[PDB]
């Protein structure tokens, strides 16, 4: 349960999370999740959050409050540069 | 601060070699009060265990169809023997009246053109 | 008797040069067969 | 006739052909010896076809050299071009599918299962 260092930035035409090693051969994962199901379940619900997740580290979230904007997606739009393990998302 | 750089910059050693290195440094210096910290008789005992944690995760903050057969086949006869990629003897064809859609990529028999001045190539 | 074995040695064998094995044989025969090829002491 | 390009692109293309149909025969599993032997008896076939194409392939550059020169021309002349391309809009009604210059000779050097024997070969017998 290791907080990763997330680098947001505003695109044009992206997240940059630097991950320490892993060691298997399984990449980093996204999902799209709803704000419904909580552990705490408190008022103001109603948004979604690109959750990020790997063994090695803990999960991370983002808040999306536009309703589209880019694809969640693992194989159209992700990157793993598992050499110098940063991931990528965009 | 002093207490929390060493504090910081220990746990990142530690949390990149090891908490066989927390073992080292601690018995190496035990009886120095500088590594009092490593023991769980100081304070920020507790600050520190989590530092370690947090540089392994990496997150922590460090210190400071013969037709269309026949006229792909033929026009790919004559880009073949091209002296420049756009000196073609199609590209002044285009330009001199010839509707030709199959040239732009566009139209997906553009793949199979590119296969066949492909093979014209290596046919020379 | 070798015919039959000649043409039963190529028959089994059909991804095989038959040209270079019979190209073989007959360089064979010539520079050592007729040559002298069975000497005692 | 176009010898220099369409021809030797042809004997190429049917090459290629006959080294992936007997490389697919080397890549299948083989159970017993009649239908090893029927298929190194069909693979010497298609080797005598490929040493013929071979053959032709090379006797045909003679007088590629003669016309090489012209050929190279690619600024001095397009007019040959245009007459052969409104020469293309001869019988313009010919309501035909052509789907068969890449798949007669795939389809043929294949062979189908009851019988593993491909259509050149289709009467060999042991």
């Amino acid at each position: 349960r290791p907080g990763y260092k997330v680098t947001k930035q505003r695109d044009s035409e992206l997240f940059q999370i630097d991950y320490p090693e892993i060691a298997e051969g399984i990449m980093p994962r996204h999902r799209f999740m709803s704000a419904y199901e909580q552990r705490i379940e408190p008022p103001d619900r109603r948004w979604q959050y690109l959750l990020m997740a790997a063994e090695p580290y803990e999960t991370i979230a983002f808040k999306v409050p536009s309703r589209e904007i880019d694809k969640a997606e693992g194989k159209f739009w992700t990157h793993w540069n598992r050499e110098t393990k940063q991931f990528f998302l965009q | 601060p002093e207490v929390r750089n060493i504090v910081d910059k220990t746990a990142s050693f530690v949390a990149r070699n090891g908490p066989e290195f927390e073992a080292r440094i601690r018995q190496n210096e035990i009886n120095n009060p500088k590594f009092n910290f490593l023991n769980p008789n100081d304070p920020y005992h507790a600050y520190y265990r989590h530092k370690v944690s947090e540089f392994k995760e990496g997150k922590a903050q460090e210190p400071s169809s013969a037709f269309d057969l026949d006229v792909v086949k033929l026009t790919a006869q004559f880009v073949a023997r091209n002296g420049r990629q756009f000196l073609t003897q199609l590209m002044q064809k285009e330009q001199r009246n010839y509707q030709f859609d199959f040239l732009r990529p566009q139209h997906s028999l553009f793949n199979y053109f590119t296969k066949l001045v492909e093979q014209y190539t290596k046919i020379l | 008797l070798l015919e039959y074995l000649q043409d039963y040695t190529d028959r089994v064998k059909p991804l095989q040069d038959q040209n270079e094995l019979f190209g073989k044989i007959q360089a064979e025969f010539e520079k050592k067969w007729e040559n002298g090829t069975f000497p005692g002491w | 006739m176009e010898t220099i390009l369409e021809q030797q692109r042809r004997y190429h293309e049917e090459k290629e052909r006959l080294m992936d149909v007997m490389a697919k025969e080397m890549l299948t599993k083989k159970s017993t010896l009649r239908d090893q032997i029927n298929s190194d008896h069909r693979t010497r076939a298609m080797q005598d076809r490929y040493m013929e194409v071979s053959g032709n392939l090379r006797d045909l550059y003679d007088d590629k050299d003669g016309l090489r020169k012209e050929e190279l021309n690619a600024i001095s002349g397009p007019n040959e071009f245009a007459e052969f391309y409104n020469r293309l809009k001869q019988i313009k009604e010919f309501h035909r599918k052509h789907p068969n210059e890449i798949c007669v000779p795939m389809s043929v050097e294949f062979e189908e299962l009851l019988k593993a024997r491909e259509n050149p070969s289709e009467e060999a017998q042991n």
